[PDB]
Formats: structure tokens, sequence, C-alpha cells
């Protein structure tokens, strides 16, 4: 019962699904997470990548997709629940 | 396994951050930006985990009955378990890639 939304921007070079949802496999007793990286030149957002990510204490007791990183050039997110990474967001820590 | 707690020098599981900034890795590494990569520590007196492999165990159901030369070979903190991990880094042309790349941590440390 535990699934991510999936996107590859890189469909059809990988020959691979370009939207979806993941199940999300893990291991008995380690967590689960999904992820979502994107770009954000001048305030247009281009996503990447989303999906399902594995056992990751960053992404522990997280149920919202934040990048906390300062203006990274990639943006990544990671979270904990189902279809956590349906939306992010980009809240800096200082 | 065990965990080292120190004093004790028994084959146990040391704790270790490997920091990609630290190793010049952050630079093709997007995500982390670190991990807990861990390792193995301790002397192994007279296979010494928890949970072992078949293989370990048909061996060491040899050594247990004093079938040699099993006494005669050496016992060393080694890894048992090992458990994967995600990455987002890039590729060899600059393609932001994402895989589930294996044996990347070290869960259990037993005595080979
Ligand atoms: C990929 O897409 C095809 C067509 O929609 C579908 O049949 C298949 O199950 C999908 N696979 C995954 C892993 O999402
Ligand atoms: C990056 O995207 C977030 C929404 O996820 C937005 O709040 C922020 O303004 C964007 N960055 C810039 C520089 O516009």
């Amino acid at each position: 019962t535990q699934e991510c939304l999936f996107f590859n921007a890189n469909w059809e070079k990988d020959r691979t699904n370009q939207t979806g949802v993941e199940p999300c496999y893990g291991d008995k007793d380690k967590r689960r997470h999904c992820f979502a990286t994107w770009k954000n030149i001048s305030g247009s957002i281009e996503i990447v990548k989303q999906g399902c990510w594995l056992d990751d204490i960053n992404c522990y007791d997280r149920t919202d997709c934040v990048e906390k990183k300062d203006s990274p050039e990639v943006y990544f997110c990671c979270c904990e629940g189902n279809m956590c990474n349906e939306k992010f967001s980009y809240f800096p820590e200082m | 396994g065990l965990e080292c707690d120190g004093k004790v020098n028994i084959c146990c599981k040391k704790q270790f951050f490997v920091s990609f900034k630290d190793i010049g890795w952050n630079d093709w590494i997007i995500a982390p930006s670190g991990y807990h990569a861990n390792y193995c520590e301790g002397e192994c007196p007279s296979t010494s985990g928890s949970s072992l492999s078949f293989h370990s165990t048909v061996i060491n159901h040899y050594r247990m009955r004093g079938h040699s030369p099993f006494a005669n070979l050496k016992s060393c903190c080694v890894p048992t378990k090992l458990r994967p991990m995600s990455m987002l880094y890039y590729d060899d042309g600059q393609n932001i890639i994402k895989k589930d790349i294996q044996n990347m941590i070290v869960e259990e440390c037993g005595c080979s």
C-alpha cells in the first residue's frame, strides 16, 4: 500500500515509461520514500525525475517534499508518504 | 551482529560517514551529499555472525565438528549483510541518473 508518482524526463533515451505510479519496495523494518528532482530556471519549474526512493534518514518524518538546500543547480526532494512527491516546494534553510 | 561500544575489540560494526564533498564527488553526485557507509573492525577468536548464509553455515558446521583445515584458517571481521541505496548523480554525458546501487551500506559484520 505504498506508491509514488513516477516521471522520467529522459523516457525517450532510456526507452522507459514517461509517467505512471511506481510501487515502492523495501526490506522489512526499512522505511520507504518518494523523491522529486527538478530545475528552477528563473521561476519556470521543469521536473527532471520523480519516483520511489530507498530508505534514507534524510527523508525520514517528512510528509512534505521540500528542498532546503541553498540555490542548487538541480533541486532535489524526498519525503515519506504515499504520493508525497505529488507536489514539491522550495524553502532554503539559512 | 554487534555494534561497536569500545573496550571490547570483538568483531563489531563501527559507524562511518562518507562525505562526497570530502572525496570530491559532489560535482557529479546531486544527492545525497553523503551517507553512512560504515565498516567492520575487531579480532575474531575461535562464521561468527547471528544470521549467516547457507555456505557459511555448511562450512561452519564442518568447523564445529573438528573437520580440518577449517581449524587452521583465519577468521576476520567482514561485512555479512549489505544494503542498497538510492543515488541521483550525473551520467558520463552529463545526464541526470537515479539508480538503486547495491552493496552500498554495511549492515551486519561477522567473522569469516
Ligand atoms: C509502462 O507503461 C506500459 C504502458 O502503459 C504499462 O503496460 C507498464 O505496466 C508500465 N510499466 C511500469 C513499470 O510502469
Ligand atoms: C523554485 O520553485 C519554487 C516552487 O517549488 C518557488 O517557490 C521558487 O520561487 C522557485 N525559485 C525561483 C528562484 O523562482
